[PDB]
Formats: C-alpha cells, sequence, structure tokens
C-alpha cells in the first residue's frame, strides 16, 4: 500500500508549551482519549442545519484545531523514535491508541517541548512493522501537516487528468448523489482512515475526482448547466443555509478535459474557514486523497507563514513545486454568483441580490470569530480560535487566480 | 403577598446551606440577573 | 470476446461494450445501504 | 459474472435512487418551515458511509 508520511508539528505562535491543557484529552468525542479517527466524530449524528459548536469549542474547525496541537504534543515517534510523555500523558503501547496517564514502574522519558518538529515516519520502525493496525494515524498526521503548513486555512490539493473520468469512477460516484459536501467530507475521511488502501484504488481516484469536481461548483464553473461528467453541486440561497451543496446528477452540456494537468494546491486565506462547515469539509475532503497518496509534488514557498519556510519534504522552492492559489470565501462566492448570471441561471437582479445576502452571512462569520478570539486570547493556554488578527477578514489575495484556475480546469 | 402572590422571579440554584435559609426575603443581590455576563436565555421553543 | 473482463489482461474495471456486445464477466459494484427512518421530538412555540 | 446489459441497468437504478435521495439532516428544516415555525422539531440521524 503506502508507508512514508512526512509530517510537521503545529506552530506555537510564540507561546511556551503547545496550545492545549490536560482537559482536552478527556473531552474528545468518540473513543476516549484516542485522537486518531476523531475529527468528524462530533458530527456522527445530525440533528439539524445549525453548526455544532459549544462553549470551549467556539467554532466548526475548533474541534480539529485543538486535536492538532494535542496531536503534535505527543508525536516524538517518527521524529525521535522514543515515545516520551507530555505533562504525565503517554500512549498505551507501540500501536499508539488512546492516551493514558504515564504508567508507573517504567515511565517514558519527558518530551522536550519544541516548535515545528519535522516528522520522518521511517524513524519509527514499529510503524511499518504494524501498518494494518496503526493506519489511521497516517491519515491524521497528514491532516495536521496540511493544517500546520498554513496560518490561514488548510492547504489541500486539486488535480484532474488530461483525459475524461475512468469507467470505474463514473460507476462508483453514482452513489453519493443526495449527499451534502459536509457529509462527503465525513465519508471521504472515514474511508482513508481505517484500512491501508492503494494509491490506484477505485475509491481513491473517485474521491479525488469528487473533490476537484466540488471546486468547480464552489467557483461556479461547474453549475447546473455545466457538469464535469454529469456531476455538480446545486447551491441554495445564502440567506437560507449556504452550507448545503449535494452532488446532483444531470444530463446537460458537459465541459471538456483540459489540455494539461491542473495540479494545484488551494488555501482559504480568510479566517472565515474556521466557522464554515462547508470550507472545513472541502479542505478535509481533499486531504483524504493526499493521505493514501503522498503529496504529488512540493508546495510553493511563495507566501505561506514564516515557519513553513523550506520544510524537509513538504514545502520547497525549486522547480519541483506546485503553486498554491489561495482565495477568500466572500470574493469567491461573489465571483461564484457572477458565473451563474453569465450563463443565465439567475437574473441580473439576483446578481447583486445574492451578494448582499451572502456578504451579510459572511459578516456573521466575522462578527463571531472576532468575538471569540477576544473571549479566548492565546496566552491563556489553549488555541480553539487560532490568532488571526482583525486586520484581515477582507484582504483577498489571488482569489482571482483561483477562479481562473477553475476556468482552465474545465474548458 | 398578603393574598398569596409573590412578585419578581424565581431562582433555581442548588444552595445547600446550614444557616437561616430565607426563600422569601432574600438577603444580598440575586445571583445572575437577566442579560448579565454569560447568562443566555432559552429560545422560545426550548428545544434541546 | 464475451469475457474481456475475466480473460483479457487489458480490462478496465467498469468498462462495458454495451451498445455492441453483451459482456458476461464484468465488475459490478455491490452496495450496502441502510435506510434511516427518522422519529424525533417536536416542540411547539409557547404562548409568548 | 454479470452481463454488461443487466449490470448497466442496475447501475442506472442505483442512480435513480441516489438521484432522489434526500439529505436526512435537512429534514428538520423542511418540517420547521413547512409548518411555519408553529411546530419546531429535532431528528437525530446517524450519518454513515
Amino acid at each position: 500500500a503506502q508507508r512514508q508520511f512526512f509530517g510537521l508539528t503545529y506552530n506555537f505562535y510564540g507561546q511556551p508549551a503547545p496550545l492545549f491543557d490536560l482537559n482536552d484529552l478527556q473531552e474528545l468525542a468518540g473513543c476516549y482519549a484516542r485522537p486518531w479517527t476523531s475529527r468528524f466524530s462530533h458530527l456522527a449524528i445530525s440533528t439539524g442545519s445549525l453548526p455544532v459548536w459549544s462553549a470551549r469549542y467556539p467554532s466548526v474547525a475548533s474541534r480539529n484545531i485543538v486535536v492538532n496541537t494535542l496531536l503534535g504534543a505527543h508525536l516524538n515517534p517518527f521524529a525521535g523514535g522514543q515515545i516520551t510523555s507530555h505533562q504525565g500523558i503517554t500512549w498505551r503501547d507501540p500501536v499508539l491508541s488512546s492516551l493514558a496517564p504515564v504508567p508507573a514502574i517504567q515511565p517514558p522519558p519527558v518530551w522536550a517541548v519544541a516548535e515545528n518538529v519535522l516528522l520522518d515516519s521511517n524513524n519509527y520502525p514499529t510503524y511499518v512493522l504494524n501498518l494494518s493496525s496503526m493506519w489511521p494515524i497516517n491519515q491524521d498526521v497528514h491532516i495536521m501537516t496540511m493544517w500546520a503548513l498554513s496560518d490561514q486555512g488548510p492547504i489541500y490539493h486539486l488535480e484532474v487528468p488530461v483525459d475524461p473520468m475512468p469507467a470505474a469512477t463514473t460507476a462508483a460516484l453514482m452513489a453519493y448523489t443526495g449527499v451534502p459536501i459536509a457529509h462527503l467530507a465525513q465519508t471521504a475521511y472515514r474511508f482513508a482512515g481505517q484500512l491501508p488502501q492503494s494509491p490506484d484504488s477505485t475509491m481513491v481516484s473517485t474521491i479525488r475526482w469528487l473533490s476537484a469536481i466540488w471546486f468547480g461548483s464552489l467557483t461556479g464553473r461547474l453549475n447546473r448547466s455545466r457538469t464535469c461528467n454529469g456531476f455538480y453541486f446545486e447551491f441554495a440561497k445564502p440567506a437560507l443555509n449556504p452550507d448545503q451543496a449535494v452532488l446532483k446528477w444531470n444530463d446537460g452540456a458537459r465541459a471538456a478535459p483540459p489540455a494539461a494537468a491542473q495540479s494545484s494546491y488551494i488555501r482559504c486565506i480568510s479566517p472565515h474557514w474556521q466557522h464554515q462547515i462547508v470550507e472545513v469539509a472541502g479542505a478535509l475532503m481533499s486531504q483524504s486523497v493526499t493521505a493514501v497518496t503522498g503529496l504529488p509534488a512540493l508546495i510553493d514557498e511563495a507566501t505561506l507563514p514564516a515557519w513553513s519556510q523550506g520544510v524537509a519534504n513538504l514545502t520547497g522552492n525549486g522547480q519541483g513545486v506546485v503553486p498554491c492559489l489561495d482565495y477568500n470565501p466572500v470574493p469567491m462566492a461573489a465571483a461564484r454568483h457572477l458565473q451563474w448570471r453569465q450563463d443565465g441561471l439567475i437574473t441580473a437582479a439576483q446578481e447583486a441580490q445574492l451578494n448582499n445576502d451572502y456578504t451579510a452571512y459572511a459578516l456573521t462569520i466575522e462578527r463571531h470569530l472576532t468575538a471569540m478570539l477576544v473571549a479566548n486570547p492565546i496566552a491563556a493556554g489553549r488555541m480553539p480560535i487560532q490568532p488571526f488578527n482583525a486586520a484581515d477578514f477582507g484582504q483577498a489575495g489571488q482569489t482571482a487566480a483561483a477562479v481562473a484556475l477553475a476556468q482552465a480546469m474545465f474548458v | 403577598n398578603l393574598f398569596n402572590v409573590a412578585r419578581g422571579n424565581l431562582y433555581l440554584v442548588q444552595t445547600a446551606t446550614n444557616g437561616n435559609w430565607s426563600p422569601m426575603a432574600p438577603v444580598a443581590a440575586p445571583p445572575f440577573v437577566r442579560g448579565g455576563p454569560n447568562v443566555r436565555v432559552v429560545g422560545r421553543f426550548g428545544t434541546i | 470476446l464475451r469475457w474481456p473482463g475475466l480473460v483479457d489482461p487489458n480490462y478496465r474495471v467498469g468498462t462495458n461494450d454495451l451498445p455492441n456486445r453483451i459482456t458476461l464477466y464484468n465488475s459490478l459494484y455491490r452496495y450496502n445501504f441502510t435506510y434511516p427512518t427518522l422519529d424525533g421530538i417536536m416542540y411547539v412555540r409557547s404562548a409568548t | 459474472l454479470c452481463d454488461a446489459l443487466t449490470l448497466h441497468i442496475r447501475e442506472t437504478y442505483i442512480m435513480l435512487l441516489r438521484s432522489m435521495h434526500q439529505d436526512p439532516t435537512q429534514i428538520v428544516q423542511i418540517v420547521n418551515e413547512c409548518a411555519n415555525n408553529l411546530l419546531n422539531s429535532t431528528i437525530p440521524i446517524s450519518l454513515r458511509p
């Protein structure tokens, strides 16, 4: 299958120890203190449209943002070989399941707190000699890596071949029809995180084809009148829950396979991704693919945070790197509505209408995060919000280039 | 009161004392008044 | 010819022939659906 | 073994179904709105692969 994941631990943002305390270990949903196979656990049972977030976890990406620093704080293996222990907490045994208090009689060595520790994976020989059991850990660490190599939104990866969708892909995809993007992220992740799959498996090339097929919809290029291969995502009114996507199937005028491969990493600069279940789902839904199949190439050092500068085997700067086109939710959806008007889906009156109904919605996202960062600073201890600063929220980077990527990805 | 009809509101807090408990004439300020710091109301339906 | 899937080494999971020749040994996709049957609680609005 | 014709017909019906699949979670809103808020509910639904 695959066994060689190069990771990278979360940044401290200038804080002493990793941003999380003792209580985070016995609060995680699902399997006790087991951080593995968590993420989409608090969403296992849907009650309604309202995004699941409590007091300690003020947002959607709050559950994951916490399991990240909690994850890295206990990742001496792959980066040292030992098991160590942070604040009296360690793994049960070599398989690395749930975290229990440091066992007596033979306690592990105390972990040396460090920021951004490069994970080699092969450094821990027990991993490959017990792959079929500790496989989820590979998918999860990969997630933490994509989240760590960015101070503003998880950097996933789109692709799309030069030729049309395989004959085994079109038959597998016709099963995730009436399924929201929020759920596609849950089924995608829970798939690549329980049993060692192959890089050329049917469910892998289809889930990847489902992610890049989602980006076009998010940009508006793959609407109701322009399918990639009969699949798209119908968006509801932004004032009436814009989180709803669903992979609808039609028989309209399909697009056409591009002249070349459109491999490209994408990011969401705007801190809006934090509270948007749709953005967090789109990110983690793509990460499920780069898990079973390590990074197709290296990531561009063009922008990114000041700590992801020249990583071991993650972010480069030469010619073997792939540019990262980052966008912004508000301008992206503002350009997404503009696509619908061009082909005649919406009236020229609903053009400037959907913009005001969405910008008001995205405002609620901004009014929420700003009010949560102040409530939960950073020097306090944890980092459920991630210090984004209020100077941003609307400084859209090359979002205009991400849109031009979708037009090129589906000619 | 002279007709059995207290006004104000009713608090429900687990105070387990030993002194002169006094439900009616309450000494000191009432804990957490409406619209106080972190004191959320119950949305009309009251659904959980 | 009837069995391009079973015999031929260049088969491609999911590839038919359909319009022209009914293939026998193919590559179907056995599903395992569950049919959730909702039954929830239902709160009224409350006078005011 | 499964005659491409039959395998193709079913692969069509599986789609006919998915086509008309309804996101279970949205069901709360449909009832909430269809009733004009007079009646508000909640329906837990275990999302699965």
